[PDB]
């Protein structure tokens, strides 16, 4: 029940770097999942989140243009390109799931298509997170 | 020859392939039903011979005279110049008449000289 | 764009407080998607309540929550030394995206 | 000197009589396990001077034969996966893979939550229909509820694509102590005393070819066009026309289909259609021009024999109703086709290298027979599915009236089911031998 | 001199034998496809000089045709809706339209969430049920959580609304090789020789009667009040009693029920009773009061020919159990009718208009006969119910006893199918001809 | 008289439906097993009949006088005051002996006096 | 003996059994399946029989030779040196032979003689 | 000279005939309710000098025992209560109980969403299963997920704890017309001529004993050990072995287990294993060693006569596949067991007390017949049962192909069922009776 979050390095100001989060003990494949940022001294910060099969991905205006979610069902890992990276930008990156599951109505549990669970719209898994740094 | 083929015939004729029309009488739930009713048939007609003293017999000459009125007709007519489902046209109303008076004076009538003469 | 929150807030031990939190339509009055989170300081933040009122298992009897228009408030009752931690209000927009407040610092003297 | 009682045994005469025939063969519908191989050899008498009278309409063998093919397909269905399970609320919406405009509303895309491997489990699942097949059931609540056609009536049943509906030609054979009578007159009226008779014992094979306004696949008149009805001034009844040409029709549903499957329940698999590539057309029918136009002359030459001289004579469209009766129906590889005739009965007629097109629409859905006791689902071809067929007969209405021997307008019917069948079985008729007879003579 | 042995084929001699029956009918639950057509002649043969011994209760005609009305039971029932999706519970009130002291809290106002012809959805629904139909839990939380009583055991199954239950008689005819030997003599009851004796094929139609006391419909004595037993001394025994005397009673449901239908599954319909328009009233049965002490006097003196003479007898009701065996239990229209017969056995007889009103519950959940493999529902009838019929006898018991074997006592009960028919059924017994056998004379 | 007509008469006097009686021992599933089992019923008889040598013979004679420890009665004491149905049940547990006997005393002799004509 | 008592003796001597063998040969839906199957086989064989001129005759004797090219042995081998399932094996191929001369050239020239005796 | 053509009726002559046989009784699946009596004396006649030759495998009394035994198993199983609504996720958890080294992860305690009587209620509860009968879903998340083997596949039905499975022996009778031909040589190996014969109308009983690789219940060898084989050189045939002394085999559950039961729904009830009294021990079974040594060496010793001389033999376990052909199943008690046999084919002969315990395998789900149309649940058993039984036999594979061809090694084999009726159906044969015959003599 774990998010190992990786690729936190340093870049030069205009320069894009990919973050990975190696998910597991999750059938991760069958949540959602977001990623979030926390500048030091700052506040949580929603990036972008990303559905199964990514058909619905959605990012902070802040963000916007800069930022894209994808994701790998099987290797279990979710990923996010950054791309002309700010100072602005730099914070710690943490990968969050989408808690959910099946939605108990009428007596029987419903699933998505491909068995993926539902959004109940509230993040549960947290990660330990990694800094992104834009240098100067 | 073959099934029926004396049809068409004369009845003189057709008397002499009476043993082919005899061969061909006897060969998921209905295939039973239709084995039952054959066998009904036939034994139907082969106990109604068997009554008349004709069991085992193709053609029976009784001992009963008949109302000549059930077909003014000669016998020449009758043989030679016409077929069997025209003589059967001819004198439908006259078969249960006829067998009864088979039953009664044939072997119902016949076996009773039977035992009496037993001597 | 961020959900209205206090700065900090404070009181002294074993008393009961609340922190608000103040969005528009689009969360608290267009939806219960609306849910609180401790953050340790050093460390990724866990939530305390998920819509409105919810108790995720493992969080004390002693945390609640309750909603009223815009306004989102978490209750903490009979602060400890272990509530010095940030707290943030969040939502689920209408626009599908996570609107987080700006981070309430708790003070426990 | 008088005379006497004389038993023959073993006379060859006739009764008219009705009794059951064996089915005989030459996984199927038709051709199952209780159905027998023929001897090929058939004992004919080589037409003898017997002359029988008999005739359509009255031979209580169709009545039998068509029992028994109502019991074959609900036989053959019996085990099978029921589709209760789908009888949910159904989300469509436009399907987007480049439909044509003559295709625009002909298929429709639904969303819909079904049971599975486990009880307690439902998996949303999505499935393509023709729109023939389901109904919309709320403009209120929004506009994008529907439901299968059939849900609130009988239940609709669906599995065994193993098994086939080639109409393989089936014989009837007669019981023992009975014979079939068949008649070789070419020139037969369908009524009166055919003068060309021989005996079967099993009649040669029909195939079961099930349609509404053209018969297909069936004998074809060998000297003439013919006509047949059981009255001809009755504008009720169905007018059967034999052709002595086949008529070719090529066939097709242009579009390539994706076969899905997916489990409802324990081992309950259900096929549907899945993605259909490639870009959407409408499935279609041709006839050769010129040969339909024969086809029609020489009808309205037979038709005007059984009529007065230089009668005018019209083809038009039928009445509408339920879309069996309005159109031509056919199943091929299981599908079920329902076309238009438009192309085929429009001109009229005077004293004195081309096609047709019939567009077609299709059916998933269907009411097998005019009874709605039950309901089937045809699964779905894999792939692009062509047929070619013969038309052998037409069936025609006569209009309720028609004026001073003009605008004698003839439209297709269909309505009945068992003339499919009494177009081939119009030749035989069945009769009880009656070996035991009296004829008197002269003896001892 | 000597005698030889001999064979005589076509012998009049018959044998005790059990075989089973033909059916004949005069759709219903018994007049089904699989029956005969009407036997036309009942040629009805009269023996000279043949007396035989009848015993009743040994009489196998008894038993095939208890097995055939169960069996026909089954037929119709089977392809019907079945009541598994109503076994929910349900919120039960008293409802309420000028119900007087005596039928307060018997009919109740219940509802319930139903499927319907989507099983995605749910609705919640009204109907009404009679008590004897429902069961409450007491512990759990509030009594408005009823349940069918039935939903513990078989699936309670019933629909099929246009099958009449209506008894029609139905004929027995022998196979071939068996004859049926009737007996003539008036004044027999059960046991011992019937010196009057005739033949026929087929019996006469016996109504297929279902009841639990007053056997209904059926023959009447002609000479004399009958009363029949296996054993006239023992206590274990049934007395059957036949009456001379028909006498008719009055029967109904004075109810202007409405009835409502809805769609549970596909096409699977359910019928319930809705409102009832106009006030409510109690169900009962008259009985003209004089004509029913007629009847128990004409009872009495025959009692006194099998019983000694100046004995004091008195009649009581059932003992009890459930209604079945406590009311007199019949059906009318479809209806299941419990009435209370305490009012025809509240009296005492000695050593040397007015009507008779009695009570009667309703229930629609019945189970037939005393098996309970099995459950079936009672469709709701519309509009009022109004009942004629003949009592022909009586089933009565005797109390197990009395000091110095006097004031004999009787009480009606004991009413099992297979009682009932022997009252039709007694006339007749079925033998084996056995055409071949020896008599030795002088022969050679 | 019809069919039992002759039930309640003397031996006798009841000899004279002998055709009567034959003819009517001839006419879901359970329906079919009757009509099999009338079937199977009536050619049990038919069989043993012709083992006899009395196919279509409503009265036979054999080579067998009768054994008298059966039945102590005389010729017309029986025959003109029993009935039938009396009779078989004076002497019902005899009827096995007598058909086997009758089986093989009559015609394994006959069939053998019959071959030797050949020589 | 018993049913086959003589299966393995000799022709002649099977000749005492014929009157065993023929005993057992009479008497929900296999069992009608077996049982009418059973009643067919029987009739078939009545037919037979009385087409061929045996009206219950366990032996008959026909007008018939046999084609000499059948069989190249005397009756003393036939009789005593042979059983019949060895018989039968050795004349296999002519049964159908044999058959339609036992029908045909019995019958046909039996009535167009006997009806002339009538006369 | 002149000789002429006579006709013999009831001719001594056979023909090989395929017709079918009956029943015999004196409930269960097979001496039903719907089974025919038996015959209290059969009549076994010699054959002086009757020499007939036969052949087993060509036996079609083999085919007719199979599709009987198949439709007696349907017969029985169609009206039990259908296990699909117990087709749910199972929450697996540990047993709290004293296990032994060999039973840990053979257990599992299955949580469970159920249903009730009335659909509204649900109800969680738990049954023990073995892990046989239980399928991981999910091993990644959950860690927990798990549902019976098979609920993806046809449904699991059985419920009838009324009927046992005892292996009743069933006498065979054939129908009038035909005859039983029974072999009384004790050499012969099923291939040829058997010198001394002699007919039934009916054969002993034969018990309907399930197995795979040894043969349990059987009919003893008296004279010798016989082995049997359609090819000898033939390695993918199976060979009987058929032993001329038993070998005694106890086989146990020493788990004193309770039957708990829940009401599933409307009559449908459904009983599995809840407590286990006492701690968790492996079923096993008892052979006697000594006894085995013996038996196999005499088997060897005819081996070695089928086969060369001076051939080391030997036995080996069996190669794979599922455990239906890995080890000794059989029934006990309409319990199910997979025993290892390991300890029993295991050894090396030349030509130059003690027990042999296997463990065993519990299966409660079970695809009987290998047909994949179908599964049955057996129910449990209450308390601590024993099974007694003899081996009579054994199914051997030879493994075909060696270098300087030596040293035959043969494994158990036996996976399928036709073959183990072979071992009592060799000795029969059906013969059509042929009454006519024609011979020449000297007549006219
Ligand atoms: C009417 O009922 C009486 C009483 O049960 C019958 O008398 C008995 O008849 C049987 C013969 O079937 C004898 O064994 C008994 O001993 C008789 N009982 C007594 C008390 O005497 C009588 O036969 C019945 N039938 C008729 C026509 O009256
Ligand atoms: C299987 O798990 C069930 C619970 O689902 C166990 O039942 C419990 O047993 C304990 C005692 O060990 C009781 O205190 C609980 O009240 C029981 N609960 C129920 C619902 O009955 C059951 O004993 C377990 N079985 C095994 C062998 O592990
Ligand atoms: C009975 O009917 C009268 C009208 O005649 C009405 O006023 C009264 O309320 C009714 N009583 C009940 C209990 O329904
Ligand atoms: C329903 O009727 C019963 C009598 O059977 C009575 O005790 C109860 O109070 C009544 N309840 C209501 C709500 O009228
Ligand atoms: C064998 O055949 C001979 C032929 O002479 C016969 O005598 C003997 O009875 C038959 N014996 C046995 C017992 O097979
Ligand atoms: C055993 O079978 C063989 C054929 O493989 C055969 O040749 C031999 O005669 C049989 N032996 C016996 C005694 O059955």
């Amino acid at each position: 029940v774990q998010l190992v979050e990786s690729g936190g390095g340093v870049v030069q100001p205009g320069r894009s770097l990919r973050l990975s989060c190696a998910a597991s003990g999750f059938t991760f494949s069958s949540y959602g999942m977001h990623w979030v940022r926390q500048a030091p001294g700052k506040g949580l910060e929603w990036v972008a989140v990303i559905s199964y099969d990514g058909s619905n991905k959605y990012y902070a205006d802040s963000v916007k243009g800069r930022f894209t979610i994808s994701r790998d069902n099987s290797k279990n890992t979710l990923y996010l390109q950054m791309n002309s990276l700010r100072a602005e930008d730099t914070a710690v990156y943490y990968c969050a799931r989408e808690a959910g599951g099946p939605d108990y109505r009428n007596g029987y549990n419903y699933y998505d298509f491909w068995s993926g669970y539902y959004y109940y719209y509230y993040m549960d898994v947290w990660g330990k997170g990694t800094t992104v740094t834009v240098s100067s | 020859l073959g099934f029926l083929g004396a049809a068409g015939s004369t009845m003189g004729a057709a008397s002499m392939t009476l043993t082919v029309q005899a061969r061909n009488l006897l060969s998921g739930i209905k295939q039973l039903q239709a084995r039952v009713l054959a066998v009904e048939h036939y034994l139907r007609d082969q106990q109604l011979l068997g009554i008349w003293g004709c069991s085992g017999k193709l053609i029976c000459c009784t001992n009963v005279p008949w109302n000549s009125s059930w077909s003014n007709r000669n016998l020449s007519e009758i043989w030679d110049n016409m077929t069997w489902l025209q003589w059967d046209k001819e004198i439908s109303n006259y078969t249960q008449i006829i067998y009864g008076l088979l039953e009664e004076s044939q072997n119902q009538q016949e076996k009773n000289e039977q035992d009496l003469l037993a001597l | 764009s961020a959900l209205t929150q206090p700065a900090s807030v404070s009181g002294s031990p074993g008393q009961s407080i609340t922190i608000s939190c103040t969005g528009t339509s689009s969360d608290v009055g267009g939806y219960n998607y609306v849910s609180w989170y401790q953050q340790h300081p050093g460390k990724a933040p866990k939530l305390m309540i998920y819509e409105v009122s919810n108790r995720p298992s493992g969080v004390s009897n002693r945390f609640s929550g309750s909603k009223s228009g815009n306004t989102a408030s978490l209750t903490i009752s009979g602060l400890q030394a272990e509530d010095e931690a940030d707290y943030y209000c969040s939502s689920y927009t209408s626009s599908s995206t996570v609107v987080f407040g700006g981070g309430t610092k708790l003070t426990v003297l | 000197e008088n005379l006497w009682v004389t038993v023959y045994y073993g006379v060859p005469v006739w009764k008219d009589a009705e009794t059951t025939l064996f089915c005989a063969s030459d996984h199927n519908v038709w051709a199952t396990h209780a159905c027998v191989p023929t001897d090929p050899n058939p004992q004919e008498i080589h037409l003898e001077n017997v002359t029988e009278e008999f005739n359509m309409w009255k031979n209580n063998m169709v009545e039998q034969m068509h029992e028994d093919i109502i019991s074959l397909w609900d036989q053959s269905l019996k085990p099978c996966v029921k589709l209760t399970p789908l009888c949910v609320t159904l989300q469509c919406t436009n399907v987007t893979n480049n439909i044509t405009d003559d295709m625009r509303g002909e298929l429709k895309n639904c969303s819909f939550n079904a049971t599975t491997e486990l009880r307690n489990k439902r998996v949303k699942r999505y499935s393509l229909f023709y729109r023939l097949d389901i109904v919309q059931i709320d403009s209120n609540r929004a506009k994008s509820h529907y439901r299968l056609i059939n849900c609130n009536t009988s239940a609709i049943t669906q599995a065994c694509p193993k098994v086939s509906f080639e109409p393989i030609p089936i014989h009837y054979c007669a019981p023992a102590g009975f014979a079939i009578l068949k008649c070789k007159d070419k020139k037969f009226n369908g009524t009166g005393p055919c003068p060309s008779v021989s005996t079967v014992q099993c009649t040669h094979g029909i195939k079961p070819v099930v349609s509404t306004q053209l018969l297909l696949n069936g004998s074809l008149a060998e000297e003439e066009v013919i006509i047949r009805s059981e009255n001809i001034t009755n504008n009720a009844k169905n007018i059967l026309v034999q052709l002595n040409t086949p008529v070719q029709i090529n066939c097709t549903r242009p579009n390539n289909n994706t076969v899905k499957s997916i489990r409802i329940g324990p081992g309950q698999a259900f096929y549907y259609t899945g993605d259909i590539i490639g870009d959407i057309r409408q499935a279609h029918c041709n006839v050769s021009k010129a040969t339909w136009n024969e086809t029609l002359g020489k009808v309205v030459k037979q038709l005007r024999k059984h009529f007065g001289n230089n009668t005018i004579i019209r083809f038009a469209q039928s009445s509408g109703g339920d879309l069996e009766v309005t159109t031509h129906s056919f199943n091929c590889g299981g599908e079920f086709f329902y076309c238009n005739t438009s192309g085929l009965f429009n001109s009229t007629w005077i004293s004195n290298n081309d096609s047709i097109t019939l567009p077609c629409r299709i059916k998933q859905i269907i009411n097998m027979w005019q009874r709605i006791g039950q309901a089937m689902y045809a699964p779905p071809i894999q792939g692009v599915i062509r047929c070619v067929s013969n038309i052998t007969g037409l069936i025609l209405t006569r209009d309720g009236g028609s004026t001073n021997s003009t605008t004698e307008t003839f439209r297709p019917g269909g309505g009945d089911m068992r003339d499919n069948w009494r177009s081939e079985l119009y030749k035989y008729k069945v009769v009880k031998i009656e070996p035991l007879g009296v004829a008197p003579t002269r003896c001892k």
